[PDB]
């Protein structure tokens, strides 16, 4: 840890300097009031992106919160088979993946993993 | 105090989370952006505590599990929200 | 003799929102009956693109 | 949709119709018995209305019998003042008070300005209503489409006509709008609509040609009172029920033949409003999944008693509608002491029922 | 030593964390403090097993919820507030002060780290997560993890009725 | 700082009984006072906010100080330590609350409303019986308490023996 | 003898009644801040 | 479990949530039942018809999830310092957790969510949040053994709970605070002993069970609505609104055993003056439930005429007149209740 923060921060400021270079070492024009207009194909735009963007996988998304926490019991799996009991660990793990795969073909047949229509 | 030198510090924190949970905000959002901050040090005491013991820890992922669903769930009921009212500000909700 | 009985005006008392209305309280008016508030339908407010030419 | 001759025959149901008047279907039914298996291209609904007069009932028979749909006569107060053992209640008019007295549509050409117009109004508006759900029930649980001559949606146009002409005061409106409000959202609207736009005075010719005693004698069928339905059919009803339900107008299918109606039917498609999930045209019917299927038909074949118990909406500010309390005792003394409505229909020993001591079934979506 | 500074920054952000009123300034104060505590709760343990997990959870957590701000609370603002930049630079400051200075050997956390062990500890030579998370798959505490996944599995069915996908898109209209 | 009313006969240590007092009458003032400024006034700025705290526990605090005066004063004049001292008590804190109410009838009224709110103390104090005592009877369990279990999981063996030692 | 009988009871019960409705007439804001304030008040009298 | 299959799971998870949380040996144990409890009644609560429903489901979520936080909060302190799932001497550390299962149930400080998520509820959801939802939280604070805080709590739920309930016409509304004052006397009967609670709670489930389908099955939901009700026999009507008085525990029917044996109990442990002041507060609590009886005791009525009959569900009707029967005439039967003695 302790050896990897040190050279984390000591990227951060490498990479840091890199830009405080550009910002130096860019030619230097006074800027106008269109050339920091945004672009949009060069035409004005008629609406801020600021602008409520619908969402149609919204449904995805919080699926994507659940599946992740069940990546968290998995992993330790490996960790622990040279450790366990063979049968809990065989059953237990078996019936682990097996919610899972139950769980999304559920889903799936239900047509909830297509998007909004 | 041994409380004061070890565990003040979370407490602490976990106090100033709550009052960001009870704060006039107009989103509802800001409700969950401090719920998952008031989770993250409730896990920094519970993960104190069962360090004390010395194979413990597996714990951490119950509480996490749990952690997500209420996450998951809180997210849920917006958008829940959104398609009857249109919109998840505080002060569009009648007031009782 | 005459008989009274629980007439309108003696029900009237609970016909508000609330038994003893108040400034605040008197401006409101009963939920619906049936106890469903159907959303009402809002605007559709589109994001646009000048797709092209560039 | 497809009538006898595109089918080449009687309709050939999916499955066989669940027996929706003798079994209840609750949720604990919905498991082993589904819905969508029993829909067909004519699982629809078809409400056959128009003026007053019109010839929509010969029309709806004839028509149901093309489409081999269901027929529903429309509704009348002999409904209300016909037990089932077929008893008059009208006979006990005499003993009731004044304001309790029966009421009809031969009353209401009569004498159109008594305060039991009001009561009247709502009674043929809760009457539909009923109706309606009953077709619902027929339609989901059989498959087969159903034929209605005027639908609970078409009937506050009487209510209003009958407000223009002064016969309701602001009061029994008011009130008549709380009750629509409050009862007509939960229902299905209709996939098709007829109507047969009889001009305002062949209507008034037509009427003179039944030759029934009341009309023909009475004065509520003036220019006035036919001409104001007339402009609440098409600006208020039809303007608005078109967004959801096909809309067909003629100018008399009563006069014209109905196999050309059928042929028209039958070349209005209507899949096309099925590609975009929430166009408005027949939104009501487009449930995506097999849970939806069943909430509706459980929500009808099941919950029918929530659906007419929210006609309680206390309003007594309207002295017009309000019974008073001694009249109240009178008539419940008379009404429920009438042959055959000591108990509840299929229990009154008197009227020759028989076998009681060992009866214990009630029927389903009954009464008490 | 980095814990005590640990400790300055874990409480600097917090007390910013409470004045932030725009989603993103607050996503952006929640996202570096769940790296500090995320690092804080590893020194205290004979492994950081538990802040990957934390880290990689939270993030998955991070990205759904600027969807759902991106799209609810879009249009919003922010005001740098000279007062509280002066407050959590002055007793950031102030704190790190008190690290240089502090017995910091009292300071240190009582829990064991894998070198707090002692040598003869046979059960410190494994693996390094092996005995910690061992019984979570096994009698009678795994069947608590099968519990879960009827939970989880469960909960997967209450979001899809709760949400109602086939009733339209979200938008903040 | 922490004095109890009772530490000392009735005529005695008035410093004791104040602070015993006041206590009890600043703790129920903020108790309501934050109902007050939260739910019903809401006062705006952080100035005003404080006059309800002091409007809601000021004179509050003056009538727990008048009860124990009076009482105190009272229990001196007579030469004797009775009933009607409380009662005479009461009143006091009861003409605070009108002057505190602008109302005449007010602090009348809820004199006596007080007034035989202490008499009933005295009684407790004097008699030798609580207002909320210690439970005496603290039941865990029905009849089968320790019968009724329906766990599955087989117990292992025992570890301790209620036969006497060996050795 | 009503006075201090019913009729003013109920004219006094009636109007704390009114009283609770006002404080039940906010928002879940505030009530959820009362609750953290007795959390407060507890944890500040846990460290001394 | 009316609409859907899905309808049914939730239910059943309910009671496991629960479950897991009365059986727990440990803390910890006991919190993660909540967390099940927590989200198997939201999905149960939320319904899109209603713009007030989706209202409800957040109220509760927000109250709920501060609850669960704050309680696992203390319950970790309370073990940091102790080591042991029990305190040997109750102290502070031992009060925050109270603070949070009382707020969990709604008691008289922190009841204020409870009547304000009720609008929005259909008649069987309030009866799982009334009855049945009060269980795993009334149930942990057993454990504790505070007096003054459990105290305080008894002596504001009875008065918060009654004098709140007079100027509301809601029945909805209305039974909220008349549950608020039934849980002050549960948490009475929690100080003493728990197989009073354990009986008194039975009995308080039961009575409003009835109550809840009595509306739910003519789904009344406002005071008028009780007048302008149409019944056959103003003797039926009379005879169903006579269950309010058991509610109220008037000693000639069953609702009022449940409270005597809490009288019965807490005067033999001394309790004189807690009874005083919730006996007396139950009176304004008896006072709006005769006012639901205005509409059955007198018994003519002036009602709209636009109604002769009854339409009612067979099933909820049939079990509820088996439920009224005994709400009326089940004080006979105490003989053969053994729980008791
Ligand atoms: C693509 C869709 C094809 C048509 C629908 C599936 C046909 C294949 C039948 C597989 C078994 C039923 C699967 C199903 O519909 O979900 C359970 C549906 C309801 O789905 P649901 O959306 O209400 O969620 C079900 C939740 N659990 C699993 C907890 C109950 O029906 C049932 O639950 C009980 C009846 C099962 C048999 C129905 C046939
Ligand atoms: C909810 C989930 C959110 C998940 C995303 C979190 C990060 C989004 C931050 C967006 C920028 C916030 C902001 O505007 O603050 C401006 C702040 C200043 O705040 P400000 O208030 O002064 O800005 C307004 C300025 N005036 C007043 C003039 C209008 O500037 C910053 O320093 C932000 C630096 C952001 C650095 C880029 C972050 C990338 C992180 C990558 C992953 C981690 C490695
Ligand atoms: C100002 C604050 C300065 C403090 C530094 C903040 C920046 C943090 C950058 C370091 C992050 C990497 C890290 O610290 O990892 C620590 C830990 C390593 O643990 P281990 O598996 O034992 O490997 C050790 C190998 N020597 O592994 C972990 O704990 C997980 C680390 C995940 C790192 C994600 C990358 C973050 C990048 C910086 C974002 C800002
Ligand atoms: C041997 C297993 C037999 C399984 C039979 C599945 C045949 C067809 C699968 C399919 O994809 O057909 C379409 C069907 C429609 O489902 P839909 O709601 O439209 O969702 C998108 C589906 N691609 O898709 C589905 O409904 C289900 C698709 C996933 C089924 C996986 C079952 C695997 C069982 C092992
Ligand atoms: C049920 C409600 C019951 C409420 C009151 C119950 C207590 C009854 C009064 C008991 C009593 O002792 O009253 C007499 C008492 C005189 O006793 P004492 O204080 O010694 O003064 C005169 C002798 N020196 O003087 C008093 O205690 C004052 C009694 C005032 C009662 C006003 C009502
Ligand atoms: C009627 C409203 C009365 C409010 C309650 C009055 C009160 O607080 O009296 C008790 C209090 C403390 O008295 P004590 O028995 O010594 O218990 C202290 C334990 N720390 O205060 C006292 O010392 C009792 C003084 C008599 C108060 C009579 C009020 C009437
Ligand atoms: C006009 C209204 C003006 C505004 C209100 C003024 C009153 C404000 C009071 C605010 C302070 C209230 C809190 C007081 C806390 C006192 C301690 C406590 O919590 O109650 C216990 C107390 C004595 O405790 P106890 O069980 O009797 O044991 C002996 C202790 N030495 O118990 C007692 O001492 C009880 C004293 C009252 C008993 C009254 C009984 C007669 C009631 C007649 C009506
Ligand atoms: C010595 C004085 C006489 C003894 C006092 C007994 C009080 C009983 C008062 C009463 O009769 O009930 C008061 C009220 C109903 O009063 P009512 O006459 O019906 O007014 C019209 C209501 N529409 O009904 C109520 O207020 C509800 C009953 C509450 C009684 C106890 C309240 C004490 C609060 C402290
Ligand atoms: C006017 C409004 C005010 C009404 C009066 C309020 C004051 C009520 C009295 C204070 C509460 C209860 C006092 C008490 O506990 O009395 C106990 C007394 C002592 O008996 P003991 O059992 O031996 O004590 C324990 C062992 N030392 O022995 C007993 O007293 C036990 C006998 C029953 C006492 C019940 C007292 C409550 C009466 C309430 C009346 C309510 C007003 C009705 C009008
Ligand atoms: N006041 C009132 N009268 C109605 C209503 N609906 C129908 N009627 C009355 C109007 C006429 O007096 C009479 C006309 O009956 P119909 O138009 O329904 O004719 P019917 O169905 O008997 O056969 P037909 O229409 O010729 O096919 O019934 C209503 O909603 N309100």
């Amino acid at each position: 840890m302790f050896s990897i923060i040190f050279i984390a921060l000591l990227i951060l400021l490498i990479t840091t300097i890199v830009m405080f270079l550009a910002s130096i070492l860019s030619k230097k024009a006074l800027i106008d009031r269109e050339k920091s207009s945004p672009f949009e194909c060069g035409f004005d735009p008629k609406s801020s992106s600021r602008l409520p963007f619908s969402l149609r996988f919204f449904l995805i998304t919080i699926i994507f919160l659940i599946f992740d926490v069940e990546i968290a019991l998995i992993l330790p799996m490996i960790i622990i088979m040279k450790y366990s009991n063979i049968m809990i660990w065989t059953i237990t793990s078996i019936i682990f993946i097996l919610i899972l795969l139950i769980g999304l073909y559920h889903e799936w047949n239900q047509g909830m993993l297509n998007w909004s229509n | 105090m041994i409380m004061i030198l070890y565990w003040s510090l979370p407490m602490i924190l976990f106090i100033l989370g709550l009052f960001c949970f009870v704060s006039n905000r107009k989103h509802l959002l800001s409700m969950l952006l401090s719920l998952e901050f008031i989770v993250l040090m409730l896990f920094f005491m519970l993960f104190i505590y069962l360090n004390m013991l010395n194979y413990e820890s597996y714990f951490s992922m119950m509480f996490l599990t749990f952690s997500v669903c209420e996450g998951a769930l809180g997210l849920s009921i917006l958008v829940s929200m959104i398609r009857t009212h249109g919109n998840d500000y505080f002060q569009s909700f009648s007031i009782m | 003799a005459a008989k009274w009985y629980p007439d309108p005006e003696f029900m009237k008392q609970f016909s508000g929102p609330v038994m003893y209305p108040d400034e605040v309280t008197s401006l409101w008016t009963v939920p619906p009956w049936n106890s469903k508030v159907t959303p009402v339908e809002k605007s559709v407010r589109n994001l646009t693109l000048n797709f092209g030419p560039q | 949709i497809s009538g006898k001759t595109m089918r080449g025959g009687p309709r050939v149901p999916k499955a066989a119709p669940y027996p929706y008047k003798t079994k209840k279907y609750s949720v604990f039914n919905a498991i082993f018995d589904k819905t969508s298996k029993r829909f067909d291209e004519n699982s629809k609904v078809i409400c056959v209305e128009g003026p007053i007069a019109a010839g929509k009932s010969k029309f709806a028979k004839e028509l149901a019998e093309e489409l081999d749909m269901e027929y529903y006569p429309a509704v009348d107060l002999d409904l209300i003042y016909i037990n089932s053992y077929g008893y008059d209640m009208r006979k006990l008019d005499p003993q009731l008070p004044p304001s309790c007295r029966s009421y009809d549509v031969r009353n209401f050409c009569l004498d159109p300005s008594h305060d039991l117009a009001a009561q009247f109004q709502i009674r043929m508006y809760m009457l539909r209503y009923s109706q309606y759900i009953d077709a619902l029930q027929h339609v989901l649980s059989t498959g087969q489409g159903v034929v209605l001559e005027r639908s609970p949606y078409s009937d506050f146009v009487f209510m209003e006509a009958m407000f223009r002409q002064g016969y309701l005061s602001r009061g029994a409106r008011s009130v008549y709008n709380e009750l629509r409000q409050n009862t007509i959202g939960e229902l299905l609207k209709p996939h098709l609509v007829i109507y047969l736009d009889l001009p305002v005075d062949a209507v008034k010719k037509q009427i003179k040609a039944r030759n029934v005693d009341y009309e023909v004698q009475s004065k509520v069928f003036s220019d006035a009172y036919l001409s104001d339905l007339e402009q609440l059919y098409k600006q208020q009803y039809l303007k608005d029920i078109s967004t959801h339900a096909e809309l067909l107008i003629y100018d008399w299918t009563a006069g014209g033949e109905t196999e050309v109606v059928v042929e028209d039917i039958e070349r209005i498609d209507f899949n096309q409003f099925e590609a975009d999930i929430h166009n408005k045209k027949m939104l009501d019917w487009r449930f995506p999944l097999e849970a939806e299927w069943c909430e509706a038909r459980i929500k009808y074949c099941h919950e029918k008693p929530d659906l007419m118990n929210y006609f309680n909406v206390p309003r007594f500010d309207v002295p017009e509608l309000v019974r008073s309390a001694d009249d109240g005792k009178v008539w419940r003394d008379v009404w429920f002491n009438a042959p055959g409505m000591k108990y509840r229909p299929g229990y009154n020993a008197d009227m020759g029922d028989e076998g009681l001591l060992t009866k214990t079934k009630i029927g389903i979506n009954q009464g008490i | 030593m980095i814990q005590l500074m640990l400790y300055s920054l874990i409480i600097t952000t917090s007390i910013i964390f409470l004045n932030m009123i725009h989603p993103l300034a607050l996503g952006l104060t929640l996202l570096i403090q769940t790296i500090f505590v995320c690092l804080l709760t590893g020194l205290m343990t004979k492994s950081f097993w538990y802040s990957y997990i934390l880290f990689l959870i939270f993030l998955g957590g991070m990205l759904v919820l600027f969807i759902y701000v991106t799209s609810l609370a879009s249009n919003e603002m922010f005001n740098l507030s000279m007062k509280l930049t002066l407050f959590s630079s002055l007793i950031l400051i102030f704190m790190l002060i008190l690290s240089f200075i502090m017995d910091k050997t009292s300071s240190s956390l009582f829990l064991m780290n894998n070198d707090m062990q002692s040598i003869i500890n046979m059960n410190s030579y494994f693996m390094e997560n092996s005995l910690s998370l061992n019984k979570l798959y096994n009698f009678p505490t795994n069947f608590i993890t099968i519990l879960l996944m009827n939970y989880l599995l469960i909960t997967l069915i209450v979001i899809v009725k709760i949400t109602k996908l086939f009733k339209g898109p979200i938008r903040m209209m | 700082l922490r004095s109890k009313y009772y530490d000392h006969p009735d005529g005695e240590d008035a410093f004791g009984k104040i602070v015993a007092t006041n206590k009890y009458a600043v703790s129920a003032g903020v108790a309501w006072s934050m109902f007050d400024v939260l739910t019903l006034s809401k006062p705006q700025g952080y100035l005003p906010t404080l006059g309800r705290f002091a409007y809601n526990t000021g004179p509050l605090m003056g009538m727990a100080t008048a009860f124990t005066l009076t009482t105190l004063v009272a229990t001196n004049a007579r030469g004797k330590d009775d009933k009607i001292n409380y009662l005479i008590g009461g009143f006091a804190a009861g003409g605070v609350f009108g002057a505190w109410k602008h109302n005449h009838v007010a602090g009348l009224c809820a004199g006596l409303f007080l007034g035989i709110a202490g008499v009933i103390k005295k009684m407790s104090i004097e008699q030798g019986w609580e207002f909320f005592p210690n439970t005496p009877i603290k039941q865990y369990g029905g009849l089968n308490i320790a019968g009724n279990d329906w766990t599955i999981m087989a117990d292992p063996p025992k570890n301790w023996t209620t036969e006497k030692p060996k050795e | 003898s009503e006075y201090f009988g019913g009729q003013h009871l109920y004219q006094k019960l009636s109007m704390y009644s009114k009283t609770l409705f006002l404080m039940h007439n906010n928002s879940l804001k505030i009530y959820l801040l009362l609750f953290v304030f007795w959390i407060l008040i507890l944890l500040i009298l846990l460290f001394l | 479990m009316f609409n859907n299959s899905s309808k049914i799971l939730f239910i059943t998870i309910m009671i496991i949530g629960t479950l897991i949380t009365v059986t727990s040996n440990s803390w910890l144990g006991a919190w993660m039942g909540l967390e099940i409890n927590l989200l198997s009644f939201i999905p149960l609560l939320s319904d899109n018809n209603n713009l007030m429903s989706t209202e409800a489901s957040l109220k509760y979520f927000l109250t709920q999830v501060l609850a669960s936080t704050v309680l696992l909060f203390s319950s970790i302190l309370l073990m940091l310092k102790n080591n042991m799932n029990n305190e040997i001497n109750e102290s502070f550390t031992s009060m925050i957790i109270m603070s949070a299962l009382l707020l969990k149930s709604g008691a008289a400080p922190f009841h204020f969510w409870f009547p304000n998520m009720m609008e929005g509820l259909t008649w069987m959801n309030a009866l799982m949040l009334m009855t049945w939802q009060k269980i795993a939280p009334l149930m942990l604070i057993s454990y504790l053994n505070i007096k003054y805080l459990l105290l305080i709590s008894v002596i504001l739920s009875v008065i918060i709970g009654a004098i709140g309930g007079l100027n509301q016409t809601s029945l909805r509304k209305l039974m909220a605070f008349s549950s608020i004052n039934h849980l002050g006397w549960m948490l009475s009967s929690l100080m003493i002993s728990e197989s009073i609670w354990l009986i008194y709670f039975f009995f308080y489930s039961f009575l409003s069970f009835v109550l809840t389908f009595m509306f739910n099955i003519f789904k009344l939901f406002h005071l008028n609505q009780l007048f302008s009700w149409f019944v056959n026999s103003k003797i039926l009507k009379f005879t169903l609104f006579m269950n309010f008085l058991s509610l109220g525990g008037l000693p000639p029917f069953l609702g009022f055993l449940p409270k005597w044996l809490v009288i019965q109990q807490l005067t033999l442990c001394n309790q004189y003056f807690m009874l005083t002041l919730m006996m007396m507060s139950t009176l304004i609590t008896l006072f709006f439930y005769l006012r639901i009886c205005y509409s059955a005791f007198m018994m003519n009525y002036f009602e709209n005429n636009w109604i002769m009959k009854m339409n009612m569900n067979s099933i909820n009707y049939n079990m509820y007149m088996i439920m009224t029967f005994f709400s009326i005439f089940g004080l006979f039967l105490i003989s053969l209740f053994y729980f008791m003695f």
